[PDB]
Order: structure tokens, then C-alpha cells, then sequence
């Protein structure tokens, strides 16, 4: 709430491609997914691979962001450079909730996507 | 507000199944796609 | 953290019988599916939420 206030760019990307909708549906916090898509974040945003704010919550097994993400106009059939689906990854990985929430909404038809972190400490 | 709009959605895709004379089972499983349906358009935006 | 699942419980004001006194008592559970408490005490079958 601080930084946004400031004017800090809410759909700023790293080297990658990494949005912070990105990284928060990646790590499972779903009240500033709430908070950042409030703050008109891209929810169909796409990495230099192709991943989508729904392709890490369905990665990580995170099946109320993959609801939420849904219910804010994110695509359950956008594709990556890799040839993965939302879907298809919550299947390669077995998260039987995540399956049956993007199987209602996907139509019909091994890399994971990991977020840049900090491993600076003093 | 935002619970008033969730029940709103919420309502818009309940299925009322009115009363009929002849329970036939067989086309009670003509309703599938419609309620396969409602629940993509709950699940979506 | 953010949301987590839910346990839902229904509890109605009722009155028991040896004192007439009102009391809340549970009559039905939500977890995934539903369950009612009958008459004799036994939680019955679960079964779809029809409304």
C-alpha cells in the first residue's frame, strides 16, 4: 500500500519476465494477489518463457489464486514456450484441486517456471 | 458489497429444477451440460 | 494463510425436553458435502446441498 501510493510500476517485470502478480501467485499470497489486481495488474501477463500469473498457481499447487486469478479474466488456455497449459502442469505435478478447478474452465485439446530471488544475507 | 456481488454470482448460477410430473432419470441427464455450464461461469470471470 | 478451508456448522435455538429450557444444538455440518443430525443422534449419510 505504501509503495503503490509512491508510484511504484505495479506490472514491473525482472529480467525474466516476472511481473509481482507474477511472484505472488507464485508463492501462494493471495491477499496482495487481491491487492495488485485491485491496482490494475496484468493478469494474463506473460514471461519471456510465456508463463502466466496461472501457470505459477497452478505450478505450486495454490488452488484459491488459481480461483481468484480465474474469476479476475485470467486465460485457462494461453500456452508457454514450453508447450504447457495452466492445466497440463497441474497435471504433470498431481494437484488433484487445482486439476478439477481448471479442468471446468479449459477446453479441449518437463520445466518448471521459477521466479528470480535475493540470497543476500549479512 | 463484494459478498452482495459473490451471492449475485452465486445465484446466476444455480440451477432451479421446477416440479414435473414424470421423473424419468434419463432426462434429469439431459441437464448435464447445463450445469457443467453454470459451474465454468462461476469458476469464470 | 490467506484463505483456508472451511468447516460449516448449523445450529438451531431449540427447546430439549426433561428442563424446557432453549438451547443451541447443531443440526447440520458442511465438510465438502453435508450431514444432518437426526432425531436419534446419528449424523446421517452426506449428501449434495439441494436449497
Amino acid at each position: 500500500d505504501v509503495l503503490i501510493k509512491h508510484g511504484v510500476m505495479v506490472d514491473a517485470t525482472t529480467r525474466m519476465g516476472y511481473t509481482p502478480l507474477h511472484v505472488a501467485s507464485h508463492y501462494g499470497n493471495i491477499k496482495l494477489v487481491k491487492f495488485l489486481l485491485q491496482h490494475q495488474a496484468d493478469v494474463n501477463a506473460k514471461t519471456k518463457l510465456g508463463y502466466s500469473p496461472l501457470h505459477q498457481a497452478a505450478q505450486q499447487g495454490h488452488t484459491d489464486i488459481v480461483t481468484l486469478l480465474l474469476k479476475n479474466g485470467a486465460s485457462p488456455n494461453e500456452v508457454s514456450s514450453d508447450g504447457t497449459t495452466p492445466l497440463a502442469i497441474a497435471k504433470r505435478l498431481g494437484y488433484i484441486s487445482v486439476t478439477d478447478v481448471l479442468k471446468v474452465v479449459t477446453d479441449e485439446t518437463h520445466r518448471m517456471s521459477f521466479p528470480e530471488t535475493v540470497d543476500e544475507i549479512l | 458489497g463484494e459478498l452482495l456481488h459473490s451471492l449475485e454470482g452465486f445465484l446466476d448460477c444455480s440451477l432451479v429444477l421446477p416440479p414435473t410430473d414424470a421423473p424419468s432419470e434419463q432426462a434429469l441427464l439431459s441437464l448435464v451440460p447445463v450445469q457443467r455450464e453454470l459451474l465454468r461461469r462461476r469458476y469464470q470471470s | 494463510p490467506g484463505t483456508h478451508k472451511v468447516y460449516v456448522e448449523l445450529q438451531e435455538l431449540v427447546m430439549d425436553e426433561k428442563n424446557q429450557e432453549l438451547r443451541w444444538m447443531e443440526a447440520a455440518r458442511w465438510v465438502q458435502l453435508e450431514e444432518n443430525l437426526g432425531e436419534n443422534g446419528a449424523w446421517g449419510r452426506p449428501h449434495l446441498s439441494h436449497l
